[PDB]
Formats: C-alpha cells, structure tokens, sequence
C-alpha cells in the first residue's frame, strides 16, 4: 500500500522499502518524476556496507541506513522543491516466480511531497453523510448513499466499503480528486441490494494526516 | 544508450489486440529486453521477458515479435480486459548479466479500455441533500455526452461530475454543488434529444 | 541516568543526544575508552547539514541523523570490539547555570558493548526474596530485608526502593557487581522501622534486557 | 597538545581538604583551562575555568592554583564530604576562544572519602534464608576489618563481604553463599579480638 511523507524546505526526510530478501546482495534505489523516466540514483552492497554514487551527485545527499538484519532505509538530506516524486527499491532475484533469469523486483513506492507554506494546522479529512432518499427505493427497491470528504493534504487517499461484519471490501463507485483553494477534496459512493437493508456498512479512509495515525471510521445507519 | 517510446496515450475497446513501439539504441554485444507495468497506485510489476538470441516471446496472453536489424520490439496482448489499464515501460537490461547492473526505461504507453455497444438507455434522476450542499444522481446512460443543469436561485460553486463506469456496461455520473435556497432544487438531464426530469419519478 | 546498547559484530548501531538546546550552531561528539582519555570524534555544522571527521578516521563510519527539529543521533558503521566505551554530546554554550562564559555543555553518556558470543536468551534480572528472620524485629523493633538479582548481561543496573503510597525513594543500601562465569550478580538491602512494617515495600530494577523493555516491579508482602 | 595527571588514587577522610596536579604543554598565546567531575553513573559536571589572563580561581569550595612559568594548574576542594567520591579530569581549551574549538582531555584522578574516627562497636549477627542459599547479615561495627564466617556441613559456593559505610558512622556487612542443608547454618564472627556468634541472639 503506497504511502505518502510530507515535509517542508531545508529539512530531512526517511523513505522505507518493504522488500522481503533473504540471499540480499545487493540493493538499488531508484526515482520516477513526472513527465520524465524512472532512473537509478544510487545503490548499496549489504556484505561491505558501502555507498556508492551516480555521476554528478554531490556526495552527502544520500544515505541507506540497516537498523537491523535485512531491514533497509533511503535517508535524504537538504530537501529542496526538486526532490518531490515517487521512490522504489529493487534487488535482482530469480525470485518471486521462482525462475531461472534474474529479474529485478520492485518495492512499492513512496510519494515525497516538499512544501513550503505550513499554513492551516488541520489539513485532515472533514466527512459528510448524505442520506439517502426514501423515494428511491420505492422504485427500484435499491438505495444509494454518497459520503464525501473535503479539506485534505496532499492528494493521497484511499477509499473502502465494509459491512461491519466481514473482512471483505464492497464493490463500489469513485469520483476524482479535485483542487478547491489550494486543498483537495473527493467522493465516493455505494449501492446496497434489497436483501441487505437492513444490515449496517462501513466505509474507511487512510490518509497520512489522519488524526492519531488511525485510519477515519465512518459508521453508517441502516436504512428504515 | 537511448529508449525511445513515441506514443503518449492509447485506447482501444474491449476483445481487440494492442501492439506498442521500442526502438532501443546500443552498442553492447548482449542484451536482454524487459517490458513492465504500472497500476495506478504506483506498484511496478515485471511482465515479460525477449532475449537476444531467443526465438519470440510468447507467455500467455502476451506475445513479442523481435527485429534486430532495426531494434524494435512490439508487445501485442491477445484478449483485452477492463484492469488491463495501466502504463507499460520498455527496459534494457545492460548487459543483463551480473547483480550490480541497473536498467533504462523508456517513458510509458497508457492504454485505455472502453466498453463495447450497448443498447440505449434512459437516465434516471434522483437527489439528495443534506445541510446546505445538495447533489442529484444520475442513474444509468448511454452515450456518455449527458449535460446536467440544476434550477436554482444561488449559487455557490459548480463541479465536473464524473465519467465513471458502472459494470453492468452502462456509465453512471454523481453531480455536487451547493446552493443558498437548499431547500428544494431539481436539475434538468437530457439525452438521446429528450430531457428527463427529476420530480417526474413520485 | 546511563543507558546501555548491546550489538554484535559486523552490525550497526545508534546513540541518541540528550540535550535540549533551540539555539544550536554546532553539536560535537566524544568518545570514553578504558583507562585512556576522553577525545572527540567529530562534529556537525547545523545550518550547511555537514559533518568534519577527524584525522586517521575513514569516511563513510560516522553519520549524524536529525529526525526532527532539534533532534540528533550518531550512526556506526562495521562493528569492531575496539567500538567500545562511553559516547557524549556536547555543544558550546553560556549556558546552564545562567553563565557569561563560553563552557561546553555534555550529555549523559551511553555505553556500548560489542560481544561474539550470543549465548544465552533469559539474560534478564531475576529476582529472589528474602523474608527477616523472626529474632530481628523482637529484639530491636525493626525489620531489614533483602533483594538478590542475578544471571544478568550486560552489567549495567539500577535498583530503587518504594512504599507503594508515596512516589519518595527510599534509602537503601547497595552491594557490588561481580562476575559470574559471564553473567553478574547484585543485591540490595533496605532497613525498615517498626512504624511501617505493616506497609508494603518495592524494589524495582532498570536494566537493558527487561521484558518488553519496562521496569521490574518487586512486591515484598509486609 | 598534551595533558599529564601523575596520580591515579589518593584517600582523604571527611572534612579535609585535597590538592590533584595537572601539568601541560601548549604553544598558543590565550588559552583557557577546565575542571571536570564524572560520577559512577557517567555524569560529567562542569567545576570550574581558569583563564590566561586571570587571576586565582575562587568559586565556592573550588579553588585554582595557577603557574604560569612551570605550566601547572592545581585544584583544592576545602571540606570533603561523603559524596565528593568521583573521578576529576583536567582539560586544555584549544584554543577555546570559539563556537568550533575542542578539549584535550588528560586521565583522570580517583579520590575516594573515608568516614572520620570513632571508638569501637560491637556487631549484631543476625541469619537469614530463603529455599537454600542463605545469607548473614551483620549489623553496625566498627573498625572496618572483620573476619565473618558461615560455618555447615557442606558448601557449593561462597561469596566475599559486602562492607559498606552506614548513614550512622560505621560499617554494616552481608556475606551470601548457598548450602545442601541450610536447616542449621550459623554465622562466627570474630571482630576485635573477640568472637559473637547468632545463637546468642535468639
């Protein structure tokens, strides 16, 4: 699940890789901007423990940090605007398939986003419940229910649909996010059969300003 | 060395066969292809594999066709699907060989898969509220080009409603906003050359 | 209040900075062997974000990591058993009691062993209870009593007596540490008056290897 | 530079006074000299600064001798105390003049405080068990050397005296040891040319 790290200009930053190698050797650090390509930055040998930089790079920039056996980190210095992107971590194995020819696998991804304004204090999503209306069920014996989300940064999100009961995500519909004075805000929805009407639905929300590092719990009524 | 991908974004509809382009420049003796895949929450996932003196790729839906005269490689998928969304990368494996290599990516063909003919079908309107936002439902329609109006005395702000793709086949749309007199307002919805109204259902 | 950080060898390993200073310029670091001196490692220039080794010492050993705002660790690279002592922080400042003069300010200390053997897993304080003989308490109206820790490593210690009521430390009296065929050993013992010899008393222990990494708590029935 | 302290332990009882030598070597033209104190739990506390140009030292029970000519600095504590017990380093500011210079550290002098003289006292033994290994608690005496002993029938392992100086004035003891038949074990001790056994005390 890909995550998202925010922090301001001349500060430092920690990006983690969930990689799970046994027989590691050797581990690759990467970067994909926008509109450009994904290009290597640097890597790093686990038997030496040793850095060893790209052509150009000023050297005190980056730095892979073992806190302990086959646990990784990528540690950046003197953040600047420039830096913001999605980072990976890569080691060559014959692997995940099980197979013959060493292919690189991938992490997950990270999103890096340097700011520079730390205005408004809770950027943390704000929830709406529209109930839905009884008339619709008249017809087609079916009910619909929007929830909305407003006054969030960045523009990282996740959206799920639970029924309280099971450890199985519903089926639903997703709008797209959109910027409204310099913060972004989203929606989505879901339709409920008539056989269910009367059992109660959840919907939950990760962000990475979530209050208390937990993810938002949205407790839905069941429809009368 | 040098990875050229032209295209920018691709679409084609459902059961149908794409084909994308790879001209790779290289000066090297022995060299492996790589062609990759990215989901839309940013997970890189390896899909298929040429080499240089192998015969064509083939692994199950996907199949390669290999030119080294001209250095192109072609990646053709046999059955479309709806998930098959998603950015594909040319990379070049220099020289493929040992664990302290890295690789050259191209820079990304999206593709897009629409849905196939499906008989007209009426939209069905709804709306609900709550507080001072108010937003009406736009049920099922086919074509896509539905222009939703929403009759009122104030206004607030005014948002895109959505393109989404409902999969039973047809496409539905959520339109938001929020108005002053909340306290009853309908939008007008009109398709196929005929309006549908909202008030019309009770 | 020293601390303590036990890793093997080829591994890596963090001291963290004790001092809570706004106005920090430079933060410099030292290093404590047995039987010779104190002599400083390196230092770190706040606003440019670098760091100035010294002499003999290789590059890509020592690199200082700011987590937050005014928040400092030194990282260690390659683990030998010559990596083994006491390390400070320290900075330039005028300063704690309110001072005019420039005078280096130092941290806690936090000593680091480094180790081959790996043997054994319960390395943890165990306890064992001593109860007054029935003599003592007619004769002389009071009550002294007993705490025995052992089969503990590394040797780093600290032991507090407590009346369950107050949050007062009592005055206890303290033995020494000895070695036991690699593990040491320690007891204390506590004087209590008549007066409170219906009460309850405890001892608790903070050492490295506790479980889940808290404090033991020691009830002595009164 | 360089630091030298000559001493490595002296012993001084309560409310004396001590005096630890520190010589150095340096070519600077100012330079500014440190006095420092490390407690058995690592601490170290900031005493006292000398000065080039200064005169003697005063700060309390702090006192500083300072030989400009032969390169020697002294430190004087007037009345000791009981928790004066703590190592002292002598350190070269170099030059110490701004926000980037270091410290020359020398050795370290060990001092250690005896309590002052009183007459002699008689110990108080007492015994104490628990499962098998069983301990003797001794009780104040005075002067320190003492000859304890646990006399029994079988023994499996022994430990050395714990002699420690009591908030009254005068010594207490512990002395530990496990034995197969701790059922009937006493304790012998025999101090100041007379011996007091623990069965005299029930």
């Amino acid at each position: 699940g890909t995550k998202s790290v925010t922090r301001p200009t001349r500060s430092s930053a920690e990006i983690t890789c969930d990689l799970t190698v046994i027989n590691a050797f050797y581990i690759h650090w990467y970067l994909h901007q926008e509109g450009k390509a994904p290009q290597r930055l640097l890597y790093y040998d686990v038997s030496n423990s040793k850095d060893v930089l790209e052509s150009g790079l000023s050297p005190g920039k980056y730095y892979t940090h073992t806190p302990r056996r086959w646990s990784w980190i990528l540690i950046l210095r003197n953040l600047i605007e420039n830096d913001s992107g999605v980072y990976y971590c890569a080691t060559w194995d014959r692997g995940n398939p099980k197979t013959h020819y060493y292919k690189k696998l991938f992490g997950s991804g990270t999103t890096l986003v340097v700011t520079d304004k730390q205005l408004d204090a809770d950027v943390s999503p704000k929830p709406t419940i529209f109930l839905p209306s009884i008339a619709e069920t008249k017809l087609q014996k079916a009910g619909t229910y929007l929830c909305l989300l407003e006054k969030f940064f960045p523009d990282v999100i996740k959206i799920h649909w639970q029924e309280k009961k099971s450890n199985t995500i519903l089926g639903s519909q997703e709008g797209n996010t959109m910027k409204t004075n310099d913060t972004y805000m989203k929606f989505s929805w879901l339709t409920v059969p008539e056989e269910s009407l009367d059992k109660e639905h959840r919907c939950i929300v990760r962000h990475e300003n979530n209050k208390n590092g937990v993810d938002q719990e949205i407790i839905f009524p069941p429809i009368k | 060395q040098k990875v050229t991908q032209a295209q920018s974004s691709v679409s084609m509809p459902v059961r149908k066969a794409v084909t994308l382009n790879c001209l790779y420049e290289t000066s090297w003796w022995s060299y492996y292809i790589f062609w990759y895949k990215q989901l839309p929450s940013k997970e890189m996932i390896f899909l298929i594999r040429q080499g240089s003196d192998e015969q064509n790729a083939k692994s199950g839906r996907y199949s390669v066709n290999f030119k080294k005269a001209a250095k192109s490689v072609a990646l053709t998928i046999s059955a479309l699907q709806l998930e098959d969304s998603a950015k594909y990368f040319c990379a070049l494996g220099d020289p493929g060989g040992l664990n302290t290599d890295k690789l050259i990516f191209g820079k990304g063909t999206r593709v897009t898969v629409e849905p196939r003919s499906q008989p007209h079908t009426k939209p069905s309107v709804f709306v609900m509220k709550n507080g001072t936002n108010v937003a009406c439902l736009v049920k099922e329609f086919y074509p896509k080009d539905i222009r939703i109006n929403l009759v009122s005395s104030k206004k607030i702000t005014e948002f895109d409603p959505a393109i989404v793709i409902s999969p039973s086949g047809k496409y539905n749309a959520v339109k938001l906003g929020k108005y002053e007199d909340s306290n009853s307002v309908t939008c007008s919805v009109q398709h196929d050359n005929k309006t549908v109204h909202s008030t019309d259902f009770e």
